[PDB]
C-alpha cells in the first residue's frame, strides 16, 4: 500500500509536493468594507481552496486506499480545521495579522466588522503566535495537516473496522515521521517527545476553532444575508 | 450524488 | 519558582492519583423521560463539578496560577474533564456509559433525550478506543490534567509556566510507557494516539455545550447557578 | 461575582 512502505523522508517529500498553492481573494481595496462583503470574500476564498484541498487529500498517503464514503466523511469533518491551520501557517510571519490571502491581510480591528468574528480572529492569532514561538517547520506543518485529515473524523464512522485500522497505521506512520524530523533537527529524546506533544495539543485548539466557526457559519446561513457556495453548503450541512 | 463525493471520484 | 517542575515522574503520578475525585452516585429511584434523564445527568454533573475544583487545585502547577487564570481554564475545560472521566469509568462496560455505579446507560436510552444519541455514540466510541488501547489509570490522570491545563491556554509569564508543566506531564506519560516495557517507537506512537483522542474529546465537549445552550433556552430543565455560570462562559458567542 | 471564585478560594 505504498503509504506503509514509505520512508520518513519519502513521506515528507510526498506531503511537501502535494501542497496546494496560496490563492488570492477578490478583495477590491477601492470598495468600502461591509460585513456582507468581508464574509463574501472569505467564503469565496474558502470555496476555491476547497477544490485544491480535495485534490490535495487524494495525494495524502493512505487516503485513496479508503472507501469513497470514508473519504467523504473525513473531509466533511476536517475541511474547516484544514483551512484554518493553513491560514495560521500563512500568518506566522505576520504578527497581529491574518494572511487570508496575499492581497487580504487582516488584523484584529477588521474582524470587528463582523459580529462574533473578533473572537475567532483572536483564537487564530493566538495559534499563529504559538507556531511562531515553537518555530514550526514546513515539514512539521504538512504532517500536522495530514494528521487532521485522517484523525478528525475517525471516531464518527459494519465489519468495516479494517478502515479504522489502516487509518491508525498511517497515523502512526506520520508520528514516526515527525519524530524523525525532530531527531534530525538535533533534538534530544526528551525534546522530541515534548515537541511532539506540544504540536498535537495545538490540534485540540484547532478543533475548537473549527467547531465555533462552524457554529457561526451554520447560523449566518439561516440569516441568508451572505450566500454560501453549493460545496460549502453540503460541507456545512454535514455538521448538522 | 454529493458534490464532494463527485469531486473525489473525478 | 513553581514546585511542580521539581517533581519526579513517580511523584507526579502519585500526586495526580491522590488528587483523584470520588465516584459519585445518582439518585436511587427508577423508564426515563427527557426531563428525568436530563435531570439526573445535570444534578450529577453539578455535584461532580464541586469535586473537580478540589482536584484541580491539587494538579501540580495549577495553584501557581492567578485566580482568574484558574477560572479561565476550568470554564474552558469543565465538560471535557467530565467527559474523559465518564469515558474512563465506562471502559469496562462496552456499549454502556457508566455515569454512576447506579446509573449505567446503554446507547438505546440516549434516544430518550433528543440529540443525546449522537453524543452517546461519540462517548461510547471513545470509551471503546481507550479499552482497545488498554489505557492505564496512570495514563488517564495524566491525560485529564493535560486537558485542564491545555484547553484554555491559548485563550489567554503564565503561559510559559503552563507549557512547562504540560512538558512535565509529557515526560511523565513517556516514563509510564517506558516502564510498561514499550520500545521508544511504541512510546511515541502511543503518546500521539492518546493526545489525538483529546481532539475528539474537545469536539464532544463543544457539541455537548451546544445542546446545553439550547436546553437552557428551552427552559424545561433547571440548571444550577454553578452550571449556568460555567455554561455562560461558552455561550458567547 | 462567580460561584467558581468561591469554590476555588475554599
Ligand atoms: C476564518 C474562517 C474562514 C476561513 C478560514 C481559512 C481560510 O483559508 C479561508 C476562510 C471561513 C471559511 C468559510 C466561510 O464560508 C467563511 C469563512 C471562518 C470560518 C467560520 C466562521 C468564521 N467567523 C464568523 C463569525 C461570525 C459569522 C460568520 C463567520 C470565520
Ligand atoms: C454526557 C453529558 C454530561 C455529563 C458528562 C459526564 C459526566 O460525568 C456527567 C454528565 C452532562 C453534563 C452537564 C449537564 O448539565 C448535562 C449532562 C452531556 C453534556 C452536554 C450535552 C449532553 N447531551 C445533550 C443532548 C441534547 C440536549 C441536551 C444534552 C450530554
Amino acid at each position: 500500500s505504498l503509504a506503509l512502505s514509505l520512508t520518513a523522508d519519502q513521506m515528507v517529500s510526498a506531503l511537501l509536493d502535494a501542497e496546494p498553492p496560496i490563492l488570492y481573494s477578490e478583495y477590491d481595496p477601492t470598495r468600502p468594507f461591509s460585513e456582507a462583503s468581508m464574509m463574501g470574500l472569505l467564503t469565496n476564498l474558502a470555496d476555491r481552496e476547497l477544490v485544491h484541498m480535495i485534490n490535495w487529500a487524494k495525494r495524502v498517503p493512505g487516503f485513496v486506499d479508503l472507501t469513497l464514503h470514508d473519504q467523504v466523511h473525513l473531509l466533511e469533518c476536517a475541511w474547516l480545521e484544514i483551512l484554518m491551520i493553513g491560514l495560521v501557517w500563512r500568518s506566522m510571519e505576520h504578527p497581529g495579522k491574518l494572511l487570508f490571502a496575499p492581497n487580504l491581510l487582516l488584523d484584529r480591528n477588521q474582524g470587528k466588522c463582523v459580529e462574533g468574528m473578533v473572537e475567532i480572529f483572536d483564537m487564530l492569532l493566538a495559534t499563529s503566535s504559538r507556531f511562531r514561538m515553537m518555530n514550526l517547520q514546513g515539514e512539521e506543518f504538512v504532517c500536522l495537516k495530514s494528521i487532521i485529515l485522517l484523525n478528525s473524523g475517525v471516531y464518527t464512522f459494519l465489519k468495516s473496522l479494517e478502515e479504522k485500522d489502516h487509518i491508525h497505521r498511517v497515523l502512526d506512520k506520520i508520528t514516526d515521521t515527525l519524530i524523525h524530523l525532530m531527531a534530525k533537527a538535533g533534538l534530544t529524546l526528551q525534546q522530541q517527545h515534548q515537541r511532539l506533544a506540544q504540536l498535537l495539543l495545538i490540534l485540540s485548539h484547532i478543533r475548537h476553532m473549527s467547531n465555533k466557526g462552524m457554529e457561526h457559519l451554520y447560523s449566518m446561513k439561516c440569516k441568508n444575508v451572505v450566500p454560501l457556495s453549493d460545496l460549502l453548503l453540503e460541507m456545512l450541512d454535514a455538521h448538522r | 450524488h454529493k458534490i464532494l463525493h463527485r469531486l473525489l471520484q473525478d
